[PDB]
């Protein structure tokens, strides 16, 4: 499963005649785009080597 | 009934409204649609609002619906349901608005708020404007505004023109009439009327105000000069000096140089400026000249 | 019978409707429909409505077939079986809409609900507008407003023009006519009447108080000037200051500057301004030259 | 009558005021438009303030 969630502050006057108006105008923008299953997990470093990433001399 | 011709009430005062709408019923002589494409859009936005959805992609090429925008006056102490007239001006190349109609448009203020709406049949004229036209009763008037009349026991009567003289005859006159401390002068343009709390009251003080008939006192003499229109207007206080004027192509009826008598009525002043022989373009040049010289004892203003 | 005329009961008011529909039986005038696809698109809608279904891939080339908006008013008080008369005006590159009838047509309110059905046949002229036509008769209401009249006991006459002195006149004929506190003035445009509870007494009231007499006191002095359709109006409260005028190609029947006497009455006024023997165009540049002086004591508005 | 010909009083006096605006009914005498681009930009900025976006 994707979710893609959206949060921002338009001004009325930006808005087009198709009731459209594109992402670079709006204030506050949040854009989140994720996923969960085995997929997902399978892009997350595993938990030793984050404690590496974070932690190794080097 | 001449304060009432003098002066404005505060508080009782006119609005602009103005607004979009479209015309229909032309008969081809309506917007080309190919080079204003806010007509076809709000033609569009129209009918969907109404239930028809027209395809995005599709070539709309209309005669008979013209763009127009509307403009309407916001009376004193409106109430909705009262109509008033509208003016309808188309907004590009159409070509006429005869026998067209205007749709529902909202009226909208300073505050971008609607205060009446607008439909009605447009009369043209028809060397007459083609592309502009008037709806009587054209609008309905949907908002009613606050007001602070009946508040207070004072109200300022605003002078049309400024001055001094006409604003203590005003008071004079009013005190005359009215007892005592019944108006006062605050400026060269307000008078301060003292009137009863309430809003009937004032209403009737008003009603006694307005008609009462008040001298007008001289004004400044003044010459109106319109170059754009080719117009001269002198008023009753201008006076003239005594000094020689020359002009192209102006001679005495004889030399180029002729003598200009001291005036001291109008009529003087008429008959020395025809003895010139003068074309009103020629005497609007003459007029400026004798500004600059000092022989005409008026202010001169171009309009 | 004058109150009536001068003022406007409170919630007593027309609405405004407006539709969308087809007008069929045209003789080869009607739209071309290859540039306005919303005559086809509906035409195929009403078809389908009907149970006919034409294919979405097919060319339709009609002749006979006009789209139309349609608009009504709304009266007050308007019942449900109740018959209008409406205009049918097309919209787009129509040719004539001379012997045709309008399909059933919803026409809408500014809320979008459905307050009458149109259907029926056309009156066009036929110098005469051919695509916009009037039915009388044509819409049948299909909904009603409700309404607070009869409901508590005070009601308003709005004045159509605003003036002080013509609410007192009113108040005062009211008081005059039926008792002592049964009319109040609020404001210059709006007089409060006390009625009895109930619907028909309020009914009673009302008739009573339309037809009354009110004798109309003198208006503020105002000058119409209509430059779109070459016309000027004067009322008979403006009056004229002496001054001189000077204009192009017009001269003393002699000297371009001409006296204007001082003038009190219409007649002299109208007098005065035809010794200038000015057309009405030079007319109206000359007005304004004066206002702009201030010889013309009067309210110049051009409309 | 003569000092108020020949004086001002001070305070006063009158301004100058200016403002952009456009003027529509005109019979085919108007802006072309493609010279003029301001035209139809506050035109475009009037539809805009009223709801249209063109």
């Amino acid at each position: 499963t994707e979710f893609i969630r959206f949060s921002g502050v338009v001004n009325p006057r930006t808005i087009s005649g198709s009731n459209s108006v594109p992402s670079t105008q709006v204030a506050d923008a949040r854009i989140e785009y994720v996923g969960n299953g085995y997929i997902n997990e399978a892009q997350n470093m595993g938990w030793l080597q984050r404690f590496f990433l974070n932690l190794s001399p080097m | 009934e001449r304060i009432r011709d003098l002066t404005s009430v505060q508080g009782v005062r006119e609005n602009s409204l103005i607004g979009y709408g479209l015309v229909v019923g032309l008969d081809g002589t309506g917007d080309q649609t190919t080079q204003t494409p806010f007509t076809t859009q709000t033609l569009n936005n129209m009918l969907s609002q109404l239930g028809i959805t027209v395809p995005t992609g599709t070539n709309m090429q209309l005669k008979n619906v013209a763009a127009v925008m509307v403009t309407a006056s916001y009376p004193p102490f409106a109430r909705q349901g009262q109509t008033i007239d509208v003016v309808v001006s188309s907004m590009g190349n159409a070509k006429s608005l005869r026998g067209g109609t205007l749709l529902m448009t909202p009226l909208k203020g300073v505050d971008s708020q609607v205060y009446a709406l607008a439909q009605g049949n447009i009369l043209v004229g028809g060397v007459n404007q083609l592309n502009g036209g008037r709806i009587t009763n054209g609008a309905i008037i949907e908002r009613e505004l606050p007001t602070q009349f009946g508040a207070g026991n004072t109200i300022n009567l605003q002078l049309n023109d400024e001055d001094f003289t006409m604003a203590q005859q005003i008071t004079d006159a009013i005190n005359r009439a009215r007892g005592y401390g019944s108006a006062t002068a605050l400026d060269a343009r307000t008078v301060q009327v003292r009137v009863p709390s309430g809003n009937s009251s004032q209403v009737r003080f008003l009603a006694d105000i307005q008609n009462m008939e008040v001298n007008v006192t001289p004004q400044d003499a003044k010459v109106v000069i319109n170059s754009r229109t080719g117009s001269v207007v002198m008023n009753r206080e201008v006076t003239l000096d005594s000094c020689a004027v020359a002009q192209g192509n102006l001679s005495v009826t004889g030399g180029s140089l002729q003598s200009v008598r001291s005036s001291a009525n109008l009529n003087s002043v008429v008959r020395a400026l025809n003895a010139l022989g003068a074309t009103p373009m020629d005497l609007m040049s003459i007029l400026q000249s004798m500004q600059s010289a000092g022989c005409l004892r008026a202010k001169l203003e171009i309009i």
